[PDB]
RNA sequence: UGAGUAACGCUUGGGAGUGAGAAUCUCCCAAACCGAUUGACUAAGGUUUCCUGGACCAGGGUCGUCCUUCCAGGGUUAGUCUGGACCUAAGCUGAGGCUGAAAAGCGUAGGCGAUGGACAACAGGUUAAUAUUCCUGUACUUACAGUUAGACUGAUGGAGUGACAAAGAAGGUUUUCCACCCCCAUAAUUGGAUUUGGGGAUAAAUCAUAAGGUGGUACAAUAGGCAAAUCCGUUGUGCAUAACAUUGAGUGAUGAUGUCGAGUGAAUGAGUGAUCAAGUAGCGAAGGUGGUAUUAAUCAUGCUUUCAAGAAAAGCUUCUAGGGUUAAUCUAGCUGUAACCAGUACCGAGAACGAACACACGUAGUCAAGGAGAGGAUCCUAAGGUUAGCGAGUGAACUAUAGCCAAGGAACUCUGCAAAUUAACCCCGUAAGUUAGCGAGAAGGGGUGCUUAUGUAAAAGUAAGCCGCAGUGAAGAACGAGGGGGGACUGUUUAACUAAAACACAACUCUAUGCCAAACCGUAAGGUGAUGUAUAUGGGGUGACACCUGCCCAGUGCUGGAAGGU
RNA sequence: AUGAGCAGGUUGAAGGUUGAGUAACAUCAACUGGAGGACCGAACCGACUCUCGUUGAAACGAUAGCGGAUGACUUGUGAUU
């Protein structure tokens, strides 16, 4: 069998995590598959804890992950993260995000999951 | 004369040779006279039924026929002047654009040895023994070269029209007609007294020594590949079949259509022209 | 690949058309037989 | 002359778009065998105002009610677009 | 039954909304591929598949509120575009006529037949769907009538032009491009910012000017051009660094107080709001200077060389014939009238065509962006376009595709099959043999990055310095040597198991053929050979080039032969 | 029969001009010229090899290599056996 689809490549996986983490930082909730939420959670927590010092080095580190969204750009997401979201989690020992399971999809029966910022 | 071609293309080696066309032709350019120019339709070796009739013919380049005055009888008693020796793609011999005194133009088969400005004149009296002059065969002294011989009286030139072709006069007959003509291939014929012919040898005497160097040149000339009979199937040719390279196998070689064809004579002896032949390249009659 | 049938509005009409069939005795006989079978599409002319 | 080459006027969005703004353009359906000159003569003999120019459309027949138990073809239409001069606008109904 | 098994035929995430129901529908933001193409214009074909609204019987390899599916309505505008009313090529038809048991075959005059020739329109705007067609602006062409002025008008016929091959290289002018300048928006909290990004346009037609290109110019005689000729052809004379005739890309002025234009950007109304409305209507600045040792287009149906010697007719010009003379016709101007028929939608193809399939196949031509690059190669993107019409998991055996593999390096195997090495540019160097052309990119080696300076029109290069394990740092680029067999070579061949030593090829030889030629298609007419003429044609065999080709005429075949026998 | 197509880059024949040379030829050197069934290599044409597929995506293809690529070339339309 040949002329197969490109597939879930490593580059595709990193881009998927980038898109979901940018969206979850912009809006605050993501309705995805459970196995994708359980992988985006790691990057979400890592970004939030590194964005707690608000130095230019940390901006350069975060910019390798953030992507443009509808509600914010790549530069206004920076202001939202470093001034609104991250300062809230200033003394929380990890676990800023929660993943909970919704029902199965009508056309796939895969287990959905909502990823949210735990206040 | 001939001139060699040095290809220096490193795909095989071919010592190709071509006619010079520089010291033999007046102008190297191709400027035929428009008036006497009709286009030729390539039959491709196919008859009116569309079926291949003469094999190995097809694929020549586009040509335009130049009207040639083989009869040379309309403008008799009128002096003509050669203006240019040109190349005719439909015949091996060069053609001369001659002009008559009244201003008419025509194309004739160019005799060898004539140059631009040589006067020509045809009629039915002695005239003069000059190259290109066309007179009836009765008044030509025996021994001179003659070409463009006319078979049927009042007709056009039919014999000795190719490049370097000529015929010799060998006296007369006691009948009062049928002047003797020794032609090429060592054949002796009896041509009628009133028959008209032109003296001189046809030009382009070195057309024998031209050497083709490539398949493409012969293909462009209008010759298709000829397949030998030994390579054929047992159908479509008598010399086919076999298991490996096989000999003729039969008692004699055969045509594709199955006749002996080898050494057998294929002339219809019950012809009115048989009595006018003295020798047939081998013996009497 | 180049398949056998390459459609052409002219070749079809000039080969199997009504005028082509009505030019020889064989074509007239074919048309007579098709009338006997009462074919709605007598020739390729009546495409629509 | 006989005036059987003016079958039916037609009113669509395109027709009403043209039928406003100084010069009016009236679209009728005509005999498919009729020519432009016959159309101008018919308008002369039945309306009275010389057309400025005439344009013609041929709409090919096509299959209709496809998949229905008995399918049927369309009817051949020739459309004519008459345009009267500036400032004149006659009514298609009412004579 | 196999069996709820194989398969579902190359493309992701999220937010909002509709809906009874959404991974699949709509919008938005990204993301990933195409970008000498999955982009845009059309020929052929397809024949309504095009636009709007509605529906989810059936079809869509899943789903579906959605579809190239179904229902209802609507959509294709020409004096100038593509073809007829114009002309012919191959070829077809073909009154008479020829040939033939019949049907029919051949064929003359005529008539058809484009893939060719001749012929008058460009720019912008507009609808959901059409636009050199509708609208605006500015033009052109052909007919008919009246009129004014001038002129003798001159074809169904003659002549000229139309009218032409392949390859190659120079010029002229516009360009591409470069530099400057003008105009618009921008001034940036992540360390420094004194900048960053974008645009700089106008056609057909009319008038004037045209770089040049092509070919000698007038006068006089004529017996030739199915009659005639003042035209053509031919022959003389004069002048011929030029004149005369014809043609000609470009330039300037009107066309243009117009149009387009980067950008700016509503109102009105829908809606709960945002948003739509729409980034729509409207507004809309600059709209230029110089160079070029870089580019492509045109002049160009121009020029040179070579042999394989390179369409016809219409049309245009001209000539008399023939018709006028108290006229007709033509030319130029003005006024008015008219310009017919068919096509015009959409697709033009990893979903509309040919392949039965929304099939990894095939299908003429035209436009061709930037960086590096010889390049339309290669990598990444621009204008633009798509979401490969089943998904989500897991990362067992096993399979396909890739990547890598320490030491050895063909020990593997029928065989180095396959894979691997080399690869671009520049600088050195290059043997045996040879038909002196080649071998040859032989073999074998070296350098490539960045900065400064010198070099140039630009370079290339040169000198010094710096960094890395590595510098055409990634993509795309030949592995080589030696001996032998066959075929000289370039080529052709068994569509779909054999591409080869087979076929062909240039060359050699034999044989037949004197023209109503031999040979060949048919039954014959007719035709090919050939509008050719022994330096030509047909057939058999061999297959560059070099050296050779020996003996046998008993049998067979072929040619000739006196008589004699049958 | 009538049209169209072959990105780009190399090699540098015949011939001609000039000079030396020859009693005059021959010959040699420089320049010009741009030929080749020439060379490398895209579109284009073809199909030599491995693997995959063999109830296929496909009643003959896919990926990776491969041969020709100005000519005995390729191809569109029309006619014909
Ligand atoms: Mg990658
Ligand atoms: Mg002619
Ligand atoms: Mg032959
Ligand atoms: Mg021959
Ligand atoms: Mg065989
Ligand atoms: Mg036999
Ligand atoms: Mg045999
Ligand atoms: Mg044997
Ligand atoms: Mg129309
Ligand atoms: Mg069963
Ligand atoms: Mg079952
Ligand atoms: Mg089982
Ligand atoms: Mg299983
Ligand atoms: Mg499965
Ligand atoms: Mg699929
Ligand atoms: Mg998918
Ligand atoms: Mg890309
Ligand atoms: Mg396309
Ligand atoms: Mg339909
Ligand atoms: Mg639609
Ligand atoms: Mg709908
Ligand atoms: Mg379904
Ligand atoms: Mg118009
Ligand atoms: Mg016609
Ligand atoms: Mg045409
Ligand atoms: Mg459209
Ligand atoms: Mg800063
Ligand atoms: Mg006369
Ligand atoms: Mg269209
Ligand atoms: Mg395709
Ligand atoms: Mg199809
Ligand atoms: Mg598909
Ligand atoms: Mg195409
Ligand atoms: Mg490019
Ligand atoms: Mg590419
Ligand atoms: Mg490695
Ligand atoms: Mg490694
Ligand atoms: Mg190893
Ligand atoms: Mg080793
Ligand atoms: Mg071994
Ligand atoms: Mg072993
Ligand atoms: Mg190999
Ligand atoms: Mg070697
Ligand atoms: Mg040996
Ligand atoms: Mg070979
Ligand atoms: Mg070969
Ligand atoms: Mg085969
Ligand atoms: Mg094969
Ligand atoms: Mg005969
Ligand atoms: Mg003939
Ligand atoms: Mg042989
Ligand atoms: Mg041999
Ligand atoms: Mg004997
Ligand atoms: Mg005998
Ligand atoms: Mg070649």
């Amino acid at each position: 069998s040949y002329i197969n689809k490109p597939g879930k490549t490593s580059a595709w996986r990193v881009m998927t995590v980038r898109q979901q983490v940018s969206a979850v930082l912009a809006y605050g909730k993501i309705e995805t598959t459970l196995k994708k939420a359980k992988n985006t959670q790691k990057r979400l927590d890592k970004l939030i804890t590194l964005a707690k010092v608000d130095n230019f080095n940390n901006r350069r580190q975060v910019k390798k992950w953030l992507l443009n969204t509808n509600l914010f750009d790549v530069d206004q997401l920076m202001d939202h993260l470093f001034s609104k979201v991250a300062p809230k989690y200033e003394k929380t020992p990890g676990g800023y995000s929660r993943v909970l399971k919704l029902g199965p999809r009508r056309g796939d029966a895969t287990e959905m999951a909502i990823l949210q910022l735990t206040d | 004369p001939i001139k060699k071609i040095i290809s220096r293309s490193n795909s095989g080696i071919h010592h190709s040779t071509v006619i010079d066309y520089k010291k033999l032709l007046t102008t190297n350019k191709n400027k035929p006279e428009k008036s006497l120019l009709v286009t030729l339709k390539k039959h491709g070796g196919r008859n009116n039924q569309g079926k291949i009739t003469v094999r190995h013919q097809g694929g020549r380049n586009k040509r335009k026929y130049r009207i040639i005055d083989f009869k040379r009888t309309h403008y008799d008693n009128i002096e003509a002047t050669v203006k240019s020796i040109e190349y005719d793609p439909n015949r091996s011999c060069f053609v001369s654009l001659i002009t008559y005194a009244n201003g008419a133009k025509s194309y004739i088969i160019s005799p060898d040895g004539i140059k631009v400005g040589d006067k020509i004149l045809a009629s039915e009296h002695p005239i003069d023994i000059k190259p290109g002059f066309s007179m009836p065969l009765a008044f030509i002294p025996e021994g001179t070269q003659v070409h463009n011989i006319e078979l049927h009286p009042k007709g056009g030139g039919q014999i000795a029209r190719s490049a370097g072709s000529y015929a010799r006069i060998l006296g007369q007959d006691e009948t009062g007609k049928y002047v003797i003509l020794q032609l090429l291939s060592g054949e002796t014929r009896k041509f009628l007294k009133e028959c008209r012919a032109t003296v001189g040898v046809v030009s382009n005497l070195d057309h024998n020594l031209v050497v083709i160097g490539k398949a493409g040149r012969n293909r462009h000339r209008g010759i298709r590949p000829t397949v030998r009979g030994s390579a054929m199937n047992p159908n479509d040719h008598p010399h086919g079949g076999g298991e490996g390279r096989s000999p003729v196998g039969r008692d004699a070689p055969r045509t594709p259509w199955g006749k002996r064809h080898m050494g057998v004579k294929t002339r219809n002896m019950k012809k009115a022209s048989t009595n006018l032949i003295i020798r047939n390249r081998k013996g009497e009659q | 690949m180049k398949r056998t049938y390459q459609p052409s509005k002219l070749k079809r009409a000039k080969t199997h058309g009504f005028l082509a069939r009505m030019a020889t005795a064989s074509g007239r006989k074919v048309l007579k037989l098709r009338r006997k079978k009462q074919r709605a599409q007598l020739t390729v002319s009546s495409e629509r | 002359d006989v005036t059987n080459v003016l079958l039916k006027p037609v009113l669509t969005e395109k027709v009403y778009f043209n039928q406003m703004g100084e010069t009016k353009k009236y679209v009728f359906v005509v005999n498919p065998k009729a020519s432009k000159t016959r159309v101008k003569l018919a308008f002369e003999l039945v309306y009275g105002i010389k057309p400025l120019k005439v344009n013609t459309l041929i709409r090919k027949p096509t299959t209709i009610r496809g998949g229905s138990r008995f399918p049927g073809l369309s009817k051949l239409e020739k459309l004519a677009v008459i345009t009267l001069p500036k400032g004149i606008a006659i009514s298609v109904t009412g004579e």
